[PDB]
């Protein structure tokens, strides 16, 4: 439940938000595998409501468990799992199991959705499978939060034997098709007692897709615990990992100048975070990048955003997830689509960037370069920690990688990188190509010492080097 | 009321975000 089941020498899960199965299959082979990524978190693959305007959130209103959505049908889904698994890239399903729809309509596969009468014929679900209506309105009351309707969405009763059976069948069907685990949507709105039963009924991973015998599905749950509520994230770590929301909030503040970087020296549980092995971390996610404030760093604030992501990937704390967005100006706006409502596939430009309205943060040199960094320093710990007692910090990961940051003033120091002598290519400003560094390079002396230069006016406020990008 | 970062959609159930936050959507968003 806490083992991501990544292939050897891989790290990070990329949320390919609203991507189609065929495109993900291509991405696994042409980019994710070559760059050392570990997996992909896909949007809900089960039939959901066809809402007016086709907003991104229609995917969070299930109509049934038939695998047919705007991302593709079951055939396309299997093609994706076969190809991605062959490429050593795992697939994680966004499991929406707390509710159905908030209104009447039809699903992406044509199934009927009767919110009013609580009838979902394709499953089937009827009134007796739901909690009596009431609305979630008091977060100081755990029963209200879990047993009532979340924003008008009919609330399933996971206490029911019939419902548990249906959910276990859905999830086991996904396991049969080669998925490695699940992102559990709105876990805080469900009872741990029911979830433990459901997760225990899940079969081992399908060895036909390259998993070891006895491999268990990876479980990571959305709780959103920032303290001061009836429900705690600690109630869910007995059977899986929890998405650590405090991580992005604290990092977003620090890297925006709300806290001196030197204070990150004891970053981890001391800051109120979950124990590392129980956490899945991220800078921003599909939900919080749509905010009425600026506490969360997103692609729209590039510089500090890339700095926070780099820190996340350089630090040994938790399992890392990277957001991959589509351009948006409005919060309800759905992904790129044509006149008929079909999704428009991301186009890959000559400079490896995407067209057709996708941000493709995972294709940014600074991001994939750091995924490479994380692979190179696997198994090491933070060492050679340095700071100017303000907003300039640096540290190495064993003797395999070194990273430096500045969020105030120019960094010009002869620091101990802990790395073997040689010339290293800075993976943030460039990479090793044709036998030379396309960007900046750092010369490490016989003692591991080196002149680190990083102006506060450069496009990036981070410099990273490692043994796999050495000349 | 709904505490910060949690699910909201006032037009659906009339439940408001706790002060001083507002919902990013009328149907399905977060309080921030
Ligand atoms: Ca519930
Ligand atoms: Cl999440």
């Amino acid at each position: 439940q806490k083992d991501a089941n990544f292939a050897s020498g891989r790290n990070s899960i990329v949320h390919l938000f609203e991507w189609k199965w065929n495109d993900i299959a291509d991405e696994c082979e042409r980019f994710l595998q070559p760059q050392g990524f570990g997996g992909v978190q896909i949007s809900p693959p089960n039939e959901y409501l066809v809402a007016d305007g086709r907003p991104w959130w229609e995917r969070y209103q299930p109509v049934s468990y038939i695998i047919n959505t705007r991302s593709g049908d079951e055939s396309a889904f299997t093609d994706m799992t076969r190809r991605c698994n062959d490429a050593g890239v795992r697939i994680y399903v966004d499991a929406v199991i707390n509710h159905m729809t908030g209104m009447n309509g039809v699903g992406t596969s044509g199934s009927s959705a009767d919110h009013d009468g609580m009838n979902y014929p394709a499953v089937p679900y009827g009134s007796g499978d739901f909690h009596s209506p009431c609305e979630v309105n008091n977060y100081q009351d755990a029963d209200n939060v879990r047993n009532c309707e979340l924003v008008g969405l009919r609330d399933l009763n996971q206490g029911s034997d019939y419902v548990r059976g249906v959910l276990i069948d859905y999830m086991n069907h996904m396991i049969d098709l080669g998925v490695a685990g699940f992102r559990v949507d709105a876990a805080k709105h469900m009872s741990p007692g029911d979830l433990s039963v459901i997760f225990s009924g899940l079969k081992n991973l399908n060895t036909d897709y390259g998993f070891a015998d006895g491999a268990r599905p990876f479980i990571y749950q959305e709780v959103i615990d920032l303290g001061g509520e009836a429900i705690s994230k600690n109630e869910y770590t007995g059977f899986g990992c929890v998405l650590e929301f405090q991580f992005g909030v604290s990092l977003g503040n620090a890297f925006q100048g709300g806290n001196q970087l030197k204070n990150l020296a004891n970053w981890g549980p001391e800051w109120g975070l979950l124990e590392g092995l129980d956490a899945v971390v991220f800078v921003d996610n599909h939900d919080n990048q749509r905010t009425g404030g600026s506490q969360i760093l997103t692609y729209k604030n590039p510089k500090p955003y890339k700095m926070a992501i780099a820190f996340m990937l350089a630090h040994p704390y938790g399992t890392t997830r990277i957001m991959s967005s589509f351009d948006f100006t409005d919060n309800d706006q759905g992904p790129p689509q044509d006149g008929s409502g079909n999704l428009i596939s991301p186009g890959i430009n000559d400079d490896n960037t995407c067209s057709n309205g996708y941000v493709c943060e995972h294709r940014w040199r600074q991001v994939y370069g750091m995924v490479g960094f994380r692979n190179a320093v696997e198994g090491t710990q933070v060492e050679n920690w340095w700071s100017n007692d303000d907003n300039q910090i640096a540290f190495s990961r064993g003797s395999q990688g070194f990273v430096a940051f500045t969020n105030g003033g120019d960094l010009n120091q002869n620091l101990n990188t802990g790395l073997p002598a040689g010339t290293y290519c800075d993976v943030i400003s460039g990479e090793l190509s044709g036998g030379s560094c396309t960007g900046k390079s750092v010369t490490v002396g016989d003692n591991g010492s080196a002149d680190i230069s990083l102006g506060s006016a450069e496009d990036d406020g981070v410099l990273a080097i490692h043994v796999n990008a050495k000349l | 009321c709904i505490p910060k970062w949690n699910r909201c959609g006032p037009k659906m159930d009339g439940v408001p975000c706790c002060e001083p936050y507002t919902c990013t959507s009328d149907y399905y968003g977060n309080c921030s």
